[PDB]
């Protein structure tokens, strides 16, 4: 009974994991069971079914920073495949609500809302002009701060500011916007 | 995923090993028994034994490695157990300084360090609390009175017998030596 040979993860967030695979070709194949387990102790979380034509599924409601085993099993009438199992760790949750305030010709203020009740080791701000991406700046901001003021900026110039949350060596997907300076 | 679940017990029912010694607890443990509110005994394809290796860091946290035989290959996971409020309690995940909103929580319930232990695990997904208990062994075999005691404790947290499993011992992957 064939297994999937191309199961892969996509859209990996702090609370969810996406799956894609190529559905197989068989009259016999009726669907795919999906099994989610908390990795390590192997704590069963849930199972879920999709039909034979479906090559996509999203695991939701997961907890951030934790390791899960996800497997997909091919189903026939009164039988099934060996599981195809992969292990994936949910992301660090990003900040939200990027505002730009105090717009000068050589300075701006950047505010974000931290991910609530998550204890990060730091934030990480990257800024660069739009027209010269190779010239990037990195500031490491205290996990208790929610704002930084940038200085020494070129006037009349559009910047890309991004803020990522960081725990140990893992970091979130970036929260990214664009403000330009005055003249 | 919407079916009913046996409630996780209060932490008043999950006591810690008294005077817990992180240095005596380190090293390799075989998982001789398992119980949980989502765990169902399935004799058509049983759960196999695996080992964890708890390595004590300078941090005072553990670098816990799981070794499992799966899909004809040895499988290795590594996690960091950060210590919580009382010796024998650990957290995983990013939520730590907010008790009772914890992602994943560990409590060593009893152990004599050189033979056996019982460890309680509790986590959340989709607003539903899952809990799990392991009977650890320094060897693959344990005495029938230690297993009976595991069954007893598991019942004290509200699990019936069909939520309790004793994994089949295996030779693959799990008998690795390693210096420390």
């Amino acid at each position: 009974v064939p297994q999937l040979t191309d199961l892969s993860f996509v859209d990996i967030t702090d609370s969810s994991i996406g799956l894609r695979w190529t559905p197989l070709n068989s009259s016999t194949i009726i669907g795919y069971r999906i099994t989610v387990v908390a990795a390590g102790e192997g704590i069963p979380i849930f199972e879920d079914f999709v039909d034979s034509s479906v090559g996509y599924y999203t695991v939701t409601g997961l907890e951030p920073g934790i390791d899960y085993d996800i497997s997909v099993i091919t189903l026939i009438n009164g039988g099934e495949s060996a599981p195809t199992t992969l292990t994936q760790q949910t992301a660090v949750p990003p900040p939200t609500d990027l505002r730009f305030t105090n717009i000068g010709p050589d300075t701006m203020r950047v505010t974000w809302a931290p991910p609530p009740s998550i204890d990060l080791t730091n934030f990480l701000v990257r800024y660069s002009p739009v027209k010269n991406e190779e010239d990037v700046a990195e500031l490491s901001i205290s996990p208790s701060d929610n704002a930084v003021v940038l200085t020494n900026l070129l006037p009349g110039t559009e910047y890309v500011v991004s803020v990522s949350s960081v725990y140990e060596q893992h970091e979130s997907t970036p929260l990214r916007g664009r403000q330009k300076t005055g003249s | 995923s919407t079916s009913d679940l046996i409630p996780a017990p209060p932490l008043s029912k999950v006591p810690l090993q008294q005077n817990f010694q992180d240095n005596q607890f380190h090293g390799k443990w075989y998982v001789v028994g398992e119980a949980g509110n989502s765990l169902l005994r399935e004799d058509k394809d049983p759960r196999k034994m695996y080992a964890t290796i708890y390595e004590l860091k300078e941090d005072k946290s553990y670098n816990v490695t799981s070794v499992r035989f799966r899909s004809k290959k040895c499988h290795y996971l590594i996690r960091t157990f950060v210590p919580g409020s009382q010796p024998g309690e650990f957290t995983l995940g990013l939520i730590k300084s907010k008790p009772g909103h914890t992602s994943f929580l560990v409590r060593v319930v009893s152990t004599n360090y050189n033979q056996h232990a019982m460890v309680f695990f509790k986590t959340v997904a989709q607003n539903r609390e899952y809990f799990f208990i392991t009977l650890y062994g320094r060897t693959k075999e344990l005495t029938s009175e230690l297993k009976e005691n595991f069954i007893r404790f598991s019942k004290s947290l509200g699990l019936p017998e069909n939520h309790i499993v004793f994994p089949v011992p295996i030779d693959q992957c799990i008998d690795g030596s390693a210096w420390s």
